[PDB]
């Protein structure tokens, strides 16, 4: 039962996510058999890493380095929104909500879901990015210049704790989907079915933690801590987002995204 | 929420 959702959860996670955390670290600690990412940490290595990507991927593209990193932020962003829907949908009882609730939580989980996993793909010292096969220094990227510089920093901050927690793959597939089933999301309709989903969940997610972190009792309590902490990193990310949405006459928020940061804090 | 409803 317990067991048993955390398994599904576990496999519907793996399906949803290509890069997982554990593909992550093994990326960097070289524990790996692939060549090492490209590394970027200024100008023109930022160049050289694109020619390379000029090969395995793909219409307005600024020559402004903080604005073009920015716009590929965003299509991440989008495509990271995508692989959490269809998370969002396999797990029990979700899809029977009722819609206007389901898109409340989205809208109010996504980002929480989006500084998490980002942590997967963290160290002290940069970020992967194109799936693997780039790392971004945080030093470069603390360099751009305002409002840009500080767009990571609190994210690393984050993910740098987040990160001592040791989670893996399967605790972190319990995780995401508590996060989700929030009844305390505004302008929720509904509170009650959705906080009989939380319960089970967390329910499963206190069994996964004592078994596979058996040292850390109390793991389940900081846990817990944290989905309220990325509460307030989101509201921040937030706040900056209107200050670049305002004052950067240049460049245009994607419509999904707009979507979710329109009447949200 | 016209993209997202679509989504989901
Ligand atoms: C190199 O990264 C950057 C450098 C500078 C600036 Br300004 C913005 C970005 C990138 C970001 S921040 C963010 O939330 N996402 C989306 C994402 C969603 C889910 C996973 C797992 C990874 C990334 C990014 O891509």
């Amino acid at each position: 039962d317990l067991r048993a959702l955390a398994k599904h959860l576990y496999d519907s996670y793996i399906k949803s996510f290509p890069l997982t955390k554990a593909k992550a670290r093994a990326i960097l600690t070289g524990k790996t058999t692939d060549k090492s990412p490209f590394v970027i940490y200024d100008m023109n290595s930022l160049m050289m890493g694109e020619d390379k990507i000029k090969f395995k991927h793909i219409q307005e593209q600024s020559k402004e380095v903080a604005i073009r990193i920015f716009q590929g932020c965003q299509f991440r962003s989008v495509e990271a929104v995508q692989e959490i829907t269809e998370y969002a949908k396999s797990i029990p009882g979700f899809v029977n909500l009722d819609l206007n609730d389901q898109v409340t939580l989205l809208k109010y989980g996504v980002h929480e879901i989006i500084y998490t996993m980002l942590a997967s793909l963290m160290n002290k010292d940069g970020v992967l990015i194109s799936e693997g096969q780039g790392f971004m220094t945080r030093e470069f990227l603390k360099s751009l210049r305002k409002p840009f510089g500080d767009f990571m920093e609190p994210k690393f901050e984050f993910a740098v704790k987040f990160n001592a927690l040791e989670l893996d793959d399967s605790d972190l597939a319990i995780f995401i989907a508590v996060i989700i089933l929030s009844g305390d999301r505004p302008g929720l309709l509904n509170v009650k079915p959705i906080e009989d989903i939380q319960d089970n969940l967390l329910q499963a997610l206190e069994l996964q933690l004592k078994l596979n972190h058996p040292e850390s009792s109390q793991l389940f309590a900081k846990l817990l801590q944290k989905m309220t902490d990325l509460r307030q990193i989101v509201t921040e990310h937030v706040q900056l987002l209107q200050v670049i949405k305002k004052t950067e006459t240049d460049m245009s928020l994607h419509p999904l995204l707009q979507e979710i940061y329109k009447d949200l804090y | 929420h016209k993209i997202l409803h679509r989504l989901l």
